[PDB]
């Protein structure tokens, strides 16, 4: 059994060491669905995926599948996606339009909010209805996200997210008008555990500079170009937020990483013009350089993943502690140019997709890891997580928060002790901000 | 995406013939990893495409498909397929290299004539059967719907449309690195 | 760990609540094997099935392979299908006619009961042969149906059934002659928990009321008809058994659900004429008027279902906590003319195999509900199985036994109820009757 | 059921070809959910079958398939066969609203004339790709027995009877929610 | 193994469909389990040969496959495809008694001429699906390359040589008990 | 919990019993790959598959993956195929020639001992290179054959083979030019135990002997030729290793399975001619008649299996209890005329391959034992070893150590003894021999 002290063991900050059950061990997967997925902020989407009254959203909270819809009302509710009389899934196909919906199995009936309002032959059978309606989640909304949790003692979504929030606005905050995601959701299956996806866009910039992505970049640079004429971006910076386990890494003054994946007009667009003057003034507050950002990876702990300047999302969803599902999704400026919102949807699909010339390698290489993990000798000695160890600093005269170089493991240290805290502390008097 | 509408009168003996040993021959590139030789059966205007597919109720059966404004699997030109040639036959290109082992399996061939002489548009089944490194085993199903032009090469056609139509909603593999 | 205490709060039939966690709990299965399937007695199919010396059937007690054969003296004998030397299985086809049975592996050789009779260089080698052969079951018959119980502690299949066998009569005690079973037995796979399948021939008209089999009716109603013209049972009864778990309920007087599966033939020969008179007659010791119970589900805790109407029998085989096997078949009254035959086989394949139109239905609904509970929070909450609390009483004028209305849970509440007392008392002394 | 009797002349170009294309039309049909259209090719005497297979010892190999008087997975008329159709059309037809994704790739295609002009003996075998909501996954195979019939309608024959023989003891999907 | 060298004006109709038509009935023989008529479609200089199939960088992949001088899944000739044929016919061979449930799925054939009259080399893809006792599946794809010679026998044509080229490094399945 | 206790008694060698849940239980592997995997020698493959600098093969010890290279000065090194940054897999092909190893992931660069040389941005982000190389295994050959263990504390391979090295010299030592193996591996996959397998090439003469290979022989024999004339070879021994559970058998004279198998060019090569004069002159002062040997099986436990003079040699890769992966090759003596070369190819891949006419009907059998024991009364009596008890003896006139009948379970015992042992016993300071 998983003691706090065991659990504590398994992770280790100072020393910049993991233990590698971490992502193969199955009784700390199950505690992970309580602890971890079953207390945190998860995104389920956008709202721009259910704008009008009735429309729906199949998606997942860990393992638990959930119901998104928007409401007469405006708001936009969360509910288990099951039936409180024998666990029937209530809604049946992934997206669309309702105006109530109805079990299967036997024929309980519930309005848009997830309210039981009908149960058939009540009178001669049968309790409150009010009471056996399916189990609502929190909802709440940053900047055009929707994030969703179970627990009520869980502090709200903006002192959760903290100084992680003025990193989301590069993406979020640029316009008056605010971000609209391009229709369809892409949805694949990776034989590997959550964590190595999640640290990856909290902390890992490390693996796009060096050798995971020398094809990717080949795709996207000139054919007359070579790989030996790539300019290698070695310029930037990494955040670890204060709390959350939060992260993002991104390069500075070098564009031939965004260049290479998102093409000359995206580029054009995120670094020159009216529009990222506009974006630059509007996140004047937090003092940031903006425009010299470029390439940009971030993770909101646990799961919510995204590239702010290359605008793709995800969610990892949880599949036992070897596999997961990866939903993906991309989003433009509501007021961009329709030439412009072209290229991040072709963009998107060349790179980021499941056929996509990056995502392609980062599959491969977590299908492996997770296979080795299947060994004895291959759990018996710590990964080494010492990039970057004691170097970051919460005085950057650019960029706020806890900074250090682009190159560094201090925010994947930040993701995996935030990970270990939820893991080995029940009550939110202690784990809370 | 309905039933391919097929033309009342079917195609000519030798014109069936002549379209299953195209794919038959293309088959047989990419199933030995041929790839700078299919990417020259692709002309300049090709438009490369496989939509997403979703669950849907009968009701709102019509929303199945994702749009050409919708992200996509693949929605490729002649630039972003060479990149990913490129990117094939790359020594640092991972997931492939080493290469994966697969069958594209042909049936199905229905061939409808265009309002353009020696334009074809054709409808086939497959199976694409792709094994990976020690045990990984992907099978995909579906339809294609291909622009075929005839051309003066060793396979008598080139494609300059195609679309993949996949019988998947969620992907069960990690990725496409093969191509259809 | 699983204390009796800890068993004890699964389940609650005085509140009418279930933990969703004894349909997944890996932990919980293996005891079940042990505790259930172990000591339960289970249906292994028809004394027809077996009719002439050395015949065999090849089948299931929970996961162990067992062989029901005929004997010489007309006996029937079940064994555990395992060979006691290194494990390999002696019977090694579906069906047929034996004259002895011999282990490929090593060559030791069984007569048709069972017994080991020949050791390959048993001289030179070795020990007591009669020692040495498979496990022997415990055999018992009912009207024409293979029981079969490991436990010798366990009671006698009679007493084991009670009071339940009145309504397994309206089946199976119609004529002199017996029933027999319809060549052909259907195999399929279904990804649920063998409980879900159990309590639904237990205790569940409601889902054939409501809305699984809306399109079941549909595919059986004159082409002529539709769905709005087509009559709503709503008209009958529930039984729950004294002891054991065993369920039952039917319609009273109204036929139109029998009449869309079985076709008029068949509920002609159910309701009028003198087949039908003579089974009133046959049951007139019950009480019961036979002929105006149209349509009925019943289980044989732990997994023995069948529909006395209809005629279709099933048996689940677990496979893990997450599946199950149905072998399904049909019975008919040996003396039945060839066209009522015929009738029977024919609507028992539109119904019930695995391309049914009732069955495809079923499946559908109990897939969705063991993915559901793959969830944390859908396991957080218990099962609402309130229906009919406090309305069945053992005095009914018709039906003997403790009864209610037919859209009722008390069937069910009984079923769980005994599922808790098996995994919770270790001793027959205290579990029997 | 044994070999299937093959001619030893074997049919002609147009007719192999003739009959191989209604099959394609037929798997579009069925793959593209057109129910009612599918089901307008089956004749008023129309026997469709899909018995039982079981595991026997060698010698007794003859008792493999399930008989006449037998339960099956299908043994169909036409009018079981169009309560099914309208259940597989109904918004409460719950095992496929919504719809699967299904492909059927035709091969093996053997044409053998009758003692009835117009009407022809055709065996066939067949992969069944099944893609159900999420993740489900069901691969069928086997071969076809087919009696057809030339009909002046869109695909050029019509069923007079169907027997599918398939590559299954114990069935690995949950249901046969679709047709083959 | 290099993509297939087809010929670049292609094969008659009349003798693509001959060929084609061979391997249905030879399909036919194999999956309703024929092995004395499918073993006298084999010359007595058959070599019929199944090379192992291994992972390879791009720079190595001149050793992905296994050579004559190496192990191999088959290695055969006449005298030893006769003890096969002796063990699967056997009422004591257990690994085929009770026998498994086969599909051979072909497509994809190439036909390609030689310098002996009536003596042809033809390329084929195919999926073999195999079910066994109560559960077992085991798939496998790949392409076959033939030697096929002209024969006064019921098939049109006997096999001269065969190597099979499967989709596989490490076998999913316990054992090849299936001919191909 | 798995008690040293509880674990004793599940092997009984004074009674000759097996409790069949050491094939099933998930617990119990786990504690093999601890126990057993973790401290053992294990085949990795022959020195040919490694014959020049920088040659390697990727294969397995347990689920463990490694790399097996040749260095520069000749010697062997083996090495966790596990990147200890983030877990990613060094050598991603098979087999090849390396003059470096890369990680895919980050680009941490290897030398072909293993060793960490070089590590992108180490001056800019870190820490000592030599502490963080793969876990190294000890490496030690016997005769061509290549062994590795990771326990520093476990007895030298030499040791650890004891009285069992003259029955591999049988195989192995037969000239002074050595062996060298035929190019290619044979991979499949069977869902059985690893035990049975092992067990079957340590003891069980008795399964070819009998039933199991009997359509094999009838493969093997010429076409004139049927069973009943083929020969029932009876005479023979069976040896049991002093220490370590290793195991061998043969038949002593009659060549009748031997020409079967191998056919009369490779049967004659063995028994008759200069090749068998030198190998029983070199082989004689071990006490063995190596000539009037005609047909071996052998287990050097827990996983190294082969075939003397059928020259087939495998290792047992596990893959959870319920799996194994099959790792074949074949040897032949380095001086060997072309044409025998030839013939042990040919007879290799005709008999012992995956479609090969003996290896079919073994997996066949594994498969249904494994299959079986999913049941609980499958588990709840104990397989039957009794098989030469107290039949065996130390002063065998014709062959040195523990000698019995060839049909018997004296090495079986011994096998499972040692298995108890290695499961049940922490330190080398008692397990040892
Ligand atoms: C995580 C971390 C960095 C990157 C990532 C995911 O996707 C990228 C695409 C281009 C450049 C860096 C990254
Ligand atoms: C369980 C409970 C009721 C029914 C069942 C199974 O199958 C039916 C078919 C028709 C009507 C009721 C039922
Ligand atoms: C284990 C034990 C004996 C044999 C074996 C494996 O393969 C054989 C092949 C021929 C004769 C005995 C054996
Ligand atoms: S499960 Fe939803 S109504 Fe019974
Ligand atoms: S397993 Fe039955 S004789 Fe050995
Ligand atoms: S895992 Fe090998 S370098 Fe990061
Ligand atoms: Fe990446
Ligand atoms: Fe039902
Ligand atoms: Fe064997």
């Amino acid at each position: 059994n998983w003691t706090p002290e065991a659990i504590r063991g398994l992770v280790d900050q100072e020393k910049g060491l993991l233990d590698p059950r971490i992502y193969a061990d199955q009784s700390l997967y199950e505690l992970e669905l309580e602890r971890v997925f079953g207390r945190s902020w998860l995104l389920l989407g956008h709202e721009s995926h259910v704008p009008e009254t009735g429309d729906f959203l199949a998606t997942y909270m860990g393992e638990d599948p959930v119901v998104m819809v928007r409401q007469k009302d405006k708001s936009i509710k969360v509910f288990l996606n099951q039936c409180r009389h024998r666990g029937m899934r209530i809604c049946r196909s992934d997206a669309g339009n309702a105006k109530a919906f109805t079990c299967s199995y036997h024929g309980w009936a519930y309005d848009i909010a997830g309210k039981l309002v009908n149960v058939p032959f009540e009178k001669e059978a049968f309790f409150d209805k009010a009471e056996w309606g399916p189990l609502q989640a929190r909802v709440a909304t940053y900047k055009g996200l929707v994030f969703a949790n179970w627990d009520v003692q869980a502090p709200d979504l903006e002192t959760y997210l903290g100084d992680a929030r003025p990193y989301m606005d590069v993406m979020l905050d640029r316009t008056p008008a605010g971000t609209v995601a391009i229709g369809g959701m892409q949805k694949w299956v990776i034989p590997c555990n959550w964590k190595f996806a999640a640290e990856q866009f909290c902390s890992d910039m490390y693996h796009a500079g060096t050798t995971t992505h020398l094809s990717g970049i080949l795709a996207g640079i000139p054919p007359e170009m070579d790989l030996s004429q790539a300019q290698i971006p070695t310029k930037g910076n990494q955040f670890r937020a204060a709390w959350g386990g939060h992260g993002s890494g991104w390069y500075v003054d070098e564009p031939g990483s965004l260049l290479a994946v998102m093409g000359p007009k995206v580029t054009q667009y995120w670094t020159e013009g009216p529009a990222a003057e506009l974006a630059e003034q509007r996140l004047g507050h937090t003092g940031m350089p903006v425009r010299r950002m470029v390439g940009q990876h971030m993770t909101i702990f646990p799961t919510c993943s995204f590239l702010p300047a290359m605008n793709q999302i995800r969610v990892w969803h949880p599949r036992g502690p070897n596999e997961i599902e990866v939903w993906a999704f991309t989003l433009v400026d509501a007021d961009a140019p329709a030439e412009i919102k072209e290229e991040y949807r072709r963009h998107n699909i060349r790179n980021f997709s499941a056929g996509g010339v990056f995502e392609q390698d980062d599959g491969e290489n977590w299908v492996e890891i997770q296979k080795g993990l299947r060994g004895y000798k291959a759990k018996s000695q710590p990964f080494n997580a010492q990039m970057g160890l004691g170097r970051s600093q919460t005085g950057h005269p650019d960029f706020p928060g806890n900074v250090g170089y682009v190159y560094a493991e201090e925010a994947a240290r930040g993701m995996y002790h935030h990970w270990m805290r939820m893991m080995s502390e029940p009550s939110w008097a202690t784990l809370k901000p | 995406f309905k039933t391919f509408e097929w033309p009342s009168k079917a195609a000519g003996l030798e014109l069936q013939n002549e379209i299953e040993q195209f794919y038959y021959r293309e088959a047989q590139l990419l199933d030995h990893r041929a790839y700078e030789a299919w990417f020259a059966l692709l002309d300049k205007d090709i438009h490369y495409f496989m939509p997403l597919r979703t669950n849907r109720m009968i009701r709102e059966g019509e929303l199945e498909y994702s749009g050409d404004q919708d992200l996509a699997h693949f929605d490729e030109t002649h630039e972003t397929m060479y990149g990913r040639i490129r990117k094939v036959t790359s020594d640092v290109g991972w997931a492939e290299n080493p290469p994966s082992r697969t069958r594209h399996l042909v049936s199905n061939v229905i061939v409808k004539e265009t309002a353009t002489p020696d334009t074809f548009e054709v409808n086939s089944a497959f199976i694409l059967y792709r094994n990976r490194l020690e045990r990984q085993v992907d099978i995909f199903a579906g339809e294609r719907r291909d622009v075929l032009r005839r051309a003066d090469n060793n396979l008598g056609f080139s494609i300059a449309k195609r679309t993949i139509l996949l019988d998947a909603s969620t992907l069960l593999s990690n990725n496409l690195s093969m191509f259809f």
